[PDB]
Order: structure tokens, then sequence, then C-alpha cells
């Protein structure tokens, strides 16, 4: 769902064409800023097949 | 983990 007005992430804000990463457990999307993941970090995980979980799913 | 807006 690419809805530009839908609220996402810990911060409850739209995607705003910002870098976002999808949690491999809840499948929701998170701004890299809010979970501490830069584009370089997230692309590297995706390229290497390394799964990532948001902070809530980790706990 | 899928990603978007990575340019
Ligand atoms: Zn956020
Ligand atoms: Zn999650």
């Amino acid at each position: 769902d690419d809805d530009p007005n839908k609220l996402w992430c810990i911060c409850r804000q739209p995607h705003n064409n910002r870098f976002m990463i999808c949690c491999d457990l809840c499948e929701d999307w998170f701004h890299g800023t809010c979970v501490g993941v830069t584009k370089a970090m997230g692309t590297d995980m995706e390229n290497k097949g390394i799964d990532w979980k948001c902070p809530k799913c980790v706990k | 983990a899928r990603t978007k807006q990575t340019a």
C-alpha cells in the first residue's frame, strides 16, 4: 500500500517518499530514521538475504 | 527485509 497519506512506523507519519524498511515479522514499514537504519545499511541486509525485525518485533 | 526509496 503506497497510499501517501497512510500513517506508518513508530512515529505515526506518512512515507513521504523517505527511505523505509519492511519488518520481516510484522511486515509493516518503518522509516530508516526511526529504527536507526540508513539506506546503505538496509540495502546491504536486503542484498545479503539477512532478515531484519523492528524494535517491537525484536522484543 | 524489503526496502523502498533507496536511491
Ligand atoms: Zn518513522
Ligand atoms: Zn515488526
